[PDB]
């Protein structure tokens, strides 16, 4: 019957929310599913959705609430931020066991951020890679704090800052550091905690 | 989804093979299981995304330079590779090499015949590939022919993902700078992807793998499988693959 | 709006022309409509039952079909006053369609909210084309995300193998899980072979994220500058 | 309540057989009200077309004729309420086949014996996914009653000639379910059930375009692109039943001459050399008409052999005339009540055993297919009170025969391809366009029956 | 095949127009070796490649996503009866229905086409030109995608008048007649009007209404459907949904057209 198959149509199949789009508090994990279109299809402003997304968004990427309103428009936000963020923390390759053997809502072990498991080397040109290097950006004078790949992690020093810091001062996050992340673990908020070290 | 493609001559390739090359078991584990092998995980790898609607070449082209997508490369790029192979093997859809594919070899190969290029390609098999690899003759944007021979599921088009070098063992001081070359030339891209154009197209390809000749040769003697593969090549696919 | 009669009634208008003789030829399109009538009724339907859960709209329960205490301890002995209440809007009130796996899918995206960022297609290639058996997670010509758990879930409920859908969904996420480490092992795995064998990438994510995070910064710095030799006069 | 329910749908008027628990069965008293009530909307000027379903939807249409009192009232001797019985359901038929108002039959549900006189003699006959389709008289010591005879070597589109396949669907019994009736031409259009209700809402809604005429063949043809406008494709996965191999077995072995019997049927099925698979089923129609009455068989093979060449009315009475001196069995000569008591009374899975077994000679069964001055009988008058040796309208609004494709094919030798007769019959011809399983039919009729 | 084309000499390198040439031959022979694309939706098949009416099935009409009604604080309660349920604040469109509205609205172009009267198809929407372009071209039709000038039907005189205007035979072959002022000022006026987005086209249904045109529209969820004389109940905000259902009923007239040649041509 139709009703069978819309319960199995791909807009069932994303989950209902109405979180608001233009969320200015604190963002720990994602709260939106990421749609994603096709180039053949965004040519012709066609997403899966109820109506024609307008030809400004030329992205790919868009989040929503409602496919239709009351003010006769869908309710979205031309973003896909979030799955860049997971990506590079792939790339960092820092892992973070519940994935291994009446409802409970909390979040089970890593929402969905990383799969890898513990202990595992890098294989390198140059060798077994030791540590991970990965570029970041200090953000103000405080454990500092971090803007690496997406994530806000604690800086912690060899010995103590050197001149640039102080130097440069709130104007510090213009310039690119490089930090070796120690760990990342996950707290009952959702939220990853990063542990690096400047360099 | 990805589908295996249906050969010309399916049910005599099915009952004897590809004759001076390969067997029927033979052909069946480098086609017929080892194709659709890779169509299925291609199909895994990319269903529900926007490369299921790209064709294997469109996919290796697109996912050529993002880092985490390489496992869907190396399928795009065998798939595609080892239709390129097949397809200049099979018996038919006595054909002999063209005079302008010879010109070509006299113009590259420092005016040599086919068979010294033919046994040359033979040695370049032998040694630059350890294991798993492809062998080609491909043709650069300047006319000319040349053998490119690489590891595991590099592909022909794109110099960066050629993966000419074995960087596992020791590599001499002119490898090691073309490769810092090529960095340089990638780095030099202003695309913000940093990809580059190369106008690199496979004439001949020869598919180093296991599953092509482990079943019918053995351990040992994959020469002499390149060596059946490259005196029975079906050169009507190989002349229309050089521009006229 | 009024219910429109002269948009489905053509016919009849043209027929009384092509009579009096206002109207010389017939139209090419006279006959066919002729053959082919509109539909002319414009009514509202009842409907009796829910297409998703189905549920009987339209049903009284008895008092006599109730002869055993409540919740309260309470026998039920004369109708309530919302019995009395005549509900013939429910008939033609669209109803609500419900699903089990909707619960399901919620439950699923709050306990892995980084699913969320794994982005979704959802253009539909052809709902009839699919032909699948969730005895299996994997299937070809599908996605694995969190629509495969709950379908092997459901597959599981409908077969038994599972008294409580608690424990089918549990199996079903540790299947997940099982597939979700292959496949980012896999990748992994694939990029360090890539590399091991001169595989010369330009940029990867991290580095793409630095020069988005440097073309915003040097804009926000002018506007800093900006803004503080504005303050300061 | 009724046993038959008359119902009106703004121009149509619905006729509901309303006996669930024994699942339609028809009755004297039912075919007598349709009979009398069809011959009042014969004359209505207000009526446009009729309507006959079920209130059973899913499981029944009409399972059958009620033929446990026809075989009670032949254990008491009452023949001449089982005669009524008779003349009552096939004035029915006669009238159901004459009718000049377009009928339309919703066979959603099991269909045999009554339902299928009900439901084949109707241009209009919708199948549904529910529709099981039988014609199981043989092993009740009967005949094929309903004017079936006649229908069948007319309306079935493959393997049909001589009749042959309408001779294995009657010997045989074989249940004949959803798309397969439809695509054999048993049912004419087939419908999913769920739509049935809306398809009865629109033939309601229409009626003739001016000069109010609902016995023109336009009419009809409305009703057909009305009917048409309903219809769903095929699942994917849906595969006709018989496979060409089977309908060359069939083709071979029900093929007679006029004076053919069942001993050459027999013969033929024991000599065939046609496959590995098509040998061995063969040998399951050897079996199970081996599980028949053979009585029954030799008069349904005659009654085919004359009703395929004769007119509707003529055909009629003979099923009638057959039917009373069955009933009576002077000479013994049909065991048809003693195993109606076997089967339809005790319910014994095992069948009845079949004593008389002889090879009964031709004029010892002609006289049970004839007049009798000791008895005459005569069927009911009908408003219409015509007849005719060919359908009028079934063959525009059903599947095309094999007759007819080849009509096609050798009007073009006195060069064609599978694309022109597939093009031709899905596209050109107007009161087809579009028709559900012109494609397939098509194919099957070109791979096995020319070569190219 | 590529006249004005200056080859490059065997020294010298490939050029730019040389290269393009050798992957366009690269692209139409080994591009697409690996693997066949199968169960893919590609948006242009639409057009091009529109089904049958007897072959859509309610799948392929919700995979078109015909079936995504207007929000349900829009409803217009007269379309109550085209309407299966609500689902995530919309309402759902019963497509056992729309399949039903859109074979009729088929087979009514199929019987005008096939008449040689004239079809226009009208839909103003942003990106509907393709398909309005494509449905009149396979139909011998005519269509509109910028504007309906109000009028255009009831003052024809007035702003079509002046259009040019052309005799031709049964096949549909020019004639190249002269025609007389007289005959070139008369009223053209369409046989049959299909509306891809009957909500913003109020004026062109009251036109066809008084001008006596029968009309086929998309009617969603917030639609009159007695403005129309057949309705297809479906989604007329996804351009996806509306070239589904406009490419069905181009191939009904392209079939009727078909049938009408081809007696012509007996
Ligand atoms: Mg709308």
């Amino acid at each position: 019957t139709l009703a069978e198959l819309l319960g199995r149509s791909r807009i069932a199949q994303v989950a209902n929310n109405h979180k608001p789009l233009t969320y200015t508090g604190k963002k720990f994990h994602p709260t939106h599913q990421i749609i994603e279109t096709k180039p053949s299809t965004l040519y012709r402003q066609e997403w899966g959705l109820k109506s024609a997304i307008p030809s400004k968004i030329k992205s790919r990427y868009l989040v929503y609430n409602d496919l239709d309103t009351l003010e006769r428009i869908t309710t979205f936000e031309p973003r896909g931020g979030t799955q860049w963020n997971r990506l590079r923390f792939q790339e960092m390759g820092v892992p973070i066991n519940p994935f291994f053997k009446k409802f409970n809502t909390e979040i089970i072990g890593t929402g969905g951020l990383s799969y890898s498991l513990p202990g595992k080397l890098k294989n390198s040109p140059n060798g077994v890679i030791q540590r991970t290097v990965v570029p970041g950006r200090i953000l103000n004078v405080v454990k500092w704090l971090a803007a690496i790949g997406g994530f806000v992690a604690d800086v912690v020093f060899f010995q103590s800052p050197p001149s640039s810091f102080n130097s440069m001062g709130d104007f510090i996050r213009m310039k690119t550091f490089l930090f070796e992340i120690l760990e990342a673990s996950m707290e009952k908020n959702g939220s990853v905690s990063m542990h690096a070290r400047l360099l | 989804i990805h589908v295996v493609p249906k050969l010309p001559n399916s049910k005599a390739l099915l009952q004897n093979g590809v004759p001076n090359i390969l067997s029927s078991s033979g052909f069946k584990t480098v086609w017929f299981d080892y194709q659709r092998y890779l169509c299925d995980k291609l199909t895994l790898a990319t269903a529900g995304q926007s490369l299921e609607s790209y064709y294997p070449f469109h996919i290796l082209l697109k996912t050529a330079g993002n880092p985490l997508q390489s496992n869907i490369f190396n399928l795009a790029s065998s798939i595609h590779n080892n239709h390129l192979f097949v397809e200049n093997i099979l018996p038919s859809a006595k054909t002999e090499p063209s005079r302008l594919f010879l010109s070509k070899i006299k113009d590259s190969f420092n005016g040599s015949d086919w068979e010294v290029v033919k046994e040359e390609m033979i040695y370049r098999a032998e040694n630059e590939v350890l294991g798993q690899g492809w062998l080609f003759l491909v043709e650069n944007n300047e006319k000319k022919l040349f053998i490119l021979t690489s590891n595991n599921n590099g592909t022909p088009y794109y110099f960066p993902r050629n993966q000419s070098f074995d960087l596992n063992s020791a590599i001499s001081i002119d490898e090691f700078a073309t490769l810092k070359q090529m960095k340089e030339l990638i780095g030099k891209s202003t695309k913000l992807n940093g990809k580059v154009q190369d106008w690199t197209m496979p004439i001949i390809c020869v598919n180093l793998w296991d599953h092509a000749y482990l079943h019918d040769y053995g351990v040992g003697n994959r020469s002499k499988y390149v060596k059946n593969v490259l005196d029975n090549l079906n050169w009507s696919v190989v002349n229309n693959r050089i521009f006229s | 709006m009024k219910i429109q009669t002269n948009a489905v009634n053509v016919l009849q208008r043209t027929s009384a022309y092509l009579k009096s003789g206002l109207l010389k030829e017939t139209p090419a399109w006279y006959n066919v409509v002729a053959s082919i009538p509109p539909s002319t009724k414009f009514t509202r339907e009842p409907r009796f039952k829910n297409p998703s859960n189905g549920h009987i709209i339209g049903k009284l329960v008895d008092v006599t079909e109730q002869p055993h205490a409540n919740n309260k301890g309470l026998y039920k002995t004369r109708p309530n006053s919302s019995d009395k209440r005549v509900g013939v809007k429910r008939l033609y009130r669209p109803p609500k369609l419900t699903y089990v796996e909707d619960r399901l899918r919620s439950l699923f995206y709050k306990q892995h909210p980084w699913e969320l960022s794994r982005p979704k297609i959802l253009v539909e290639n052809e709902i009839g084309d699919e032909n699948y058996d969730w005895s299996h997670m994997l299937q070809i010509g599908r996605p694995l995300d969190g629509e495969s758990v709950i379908q092997r879930t459901m597959y599981l409920i409908k077969t038994k193998q599972y008294g409580d859908m608690v424990e089918a969904y549990d199996h079903a996420r540790y299947e997940f899980y099982a597939l979700r480490m292959q496949e980012e092992t896999e990748q992994q795995v694939a990029l360090e072979e890539a590399e091991m064998f001169g595989s010369l990438f330009g940029v990867s994510a991290i580095e793409h994220g630095i020069q988005k995070e440097q073309e915003v910064l040097d804009v926000w710095e002018k506007k800093v500058v900006e803004e503080t030799e504005l303050m300061a006069a | 309540a009724p046993p038959v329910l008359f119902t009106v749908q703004d121009t149509a008027r619905v006729i509901t057989l309303n006996r669930p628990k024994k699942l339609n069965a028809l009755n004297a008293e039912m075919s007598e009200s349709m009979f009398k009530t069809l011959n009042e909307y014969a004359k209505s000027d207000t009526t446009n077309l009729v309507i006959l379903k079920s209130s059973n939807r899913p499981r029944s249409f009409c399972a059958g004729g009620d033929v446990a009192t026809v075989a009670i009232f032949n254990f008491n001797k009452e023949f001449a309420k089982s005669i009524k019985f008779f003349t009552d359901e096939y004035s029915l038929n006669f009238q159901i086949a004459t009718y000049l108002k377009p009928i339309v039959t919703f066979m959603d549900g099991i269909t045999m014996g009554g339902g299928v006189g009900l439901s084949i003699h109707t241009p209009f006959r919708i199948a549904t996914e529910n529709t099981k389709w039988a014609m199981p008289e043989m092993d009740i010591g009967f005949f094929p009653d309903v004017g079936s005879t006649f229908a069948l070597p007319r309306i079935v589109t493959l393997a049909n000639s001589n009749s042959q396949m309408a001779l294995y669907l009657c010997l045989t019994g074989e249940v004949v379910t959803g798309a397969d009736a439809y695509m054999l031409g048993l049912a004419s259009h087939y419908v999913s059930s769920e739509n049935l209700d809306a398809l009865q809402k629109r033939l309601g809604e229409i009626s003739p375009p001016f000069n109010n005429d609902p016995q023109s063949a336009y009419f009809f043809g409305m009703v057909n692109e009305s009917i048409d406008e309903f219809v769903s494709p095929l699942p994917k996965d849906y595969v006709f039943k018989y496979s060409n191999e089977k309908l060359n077995v069939i083709e071979a072995c029900f093929n007679l001459s006029k004076n053919g019997t069942i001993e050459d049927i027999m013969n033929n099925l024991r000599q065939y050399e046609g496959s590995a698979e098509g040998k061995a089923f063969a040998q399951e129609i050897k079996t199970k008409l081996l599980t028949k009455s053979p009585s029954s068989l030799q008069i349904a093979l005659r009654l085919v052999q004359e009703n395929s060449r004769d007119h509707i009315e003529s055909a009629i009475k003979r099923d009638l005339y057959t039917a009373a001196n069955m009933c009576m069995n002077q000479d013994s000569l049909v065991e048809f009540s003693e195993a109606t008591k076997h089967k339809l009374i005790d319910k014994q899975r095992v069948p009845y055993p079949w004593t008389k077994k002889e090879q009964l000679f031709v004029s010892q069964l002609t006289s049970i297919t004839s007049p009798k001055p000791s008895l005459p009988m005569s069927l009911l008058r009908n408003t219409s009170n015509v007849t005719w040796t060919q359908y009028p309208y079934h063959s525009k609004y059903q599947l095309p025969t094999e007759q007819e494709i080849a009509a096609y094919i050798e009007k073009r030798t006195n060069k064609v391809t599978e694309r022109e007769v597939l093009n031709h019959f899905a596209n050109v011809i107007p009161s087809r366009r579009g028709k559900l399983g012109i494609q397939s039919l098509c194919k099957i009729v070109c791979e096995r029956k020319c070569e190219e | 095949p590529y006249p004005n084309l200056i080859p490059s000499a065997n020294d010298k390198p490939y050029s730019s127009q040389e290269l393009f040439l050798r992957q366009l031959n690269h692209s139409m022979r080994t591009a697409k070796l690996g693997a066949t694309i199968s169960k893919v939706y590609y948006p242009h098949k639409d057009i091009f490649y529109p089904p049958l009416p007897e072959n859509i099935t309610v799948e392929s009409l919700m995979s078109a996503g015909v079936h995504l009604g207007q929000s349900t604080s829009l409803w217009r309660s007269s379309t109550q009866s085209y309407i299966y349920g609500e689902y995530k604040g919309i309402h759902i469109i019963d497509l056992n229905q729309t399949l039903s509205y859109l074979k009729r609205a088929a087979k009514v172009v199929e019987g005008v086409s096939e008449s040689g009267g004239i079809i226009l198809f009208l839909g103003t929407r942003q990106g509907q030109k393709r398909g309005l372009e494509e449905a009149a071209k396979k139909t011998h039709g005519y269509y509109v995608s910028t504007r309906w000038i109000p009028g255009t039907l009831t003052n024809s005189t007035e702003i079509s008048g002046i259009w040019e205007k052309q005799e031709i035979d049964s096949n549909d072959n020019p004639t190249e007649r002269a025609l007389s002022p007289n005959e070139t000022s008369k009223q053209v006026k369409p046989d049959l009007l299909v509306v891809l987005n009957p909500t913003e086209n109020r004026n062109a249904l009251l036109e066809a209404i008084k001008s006596r045109v029968p009309t086929i529209a998309i009617i969603d969820t917030d639609s009159e459907p007695s403005l129309v004389t057949y309705p297809i109940p479906g989604n007329d905000d996804s351009l996806r949904s509306v070239n589904f259902l406009l490419g069905v009923l181009a191939r009904a007239g392209q079939r009727g057209l078909q049938n009408r040649l081809a007696r012509n041509n007996e």
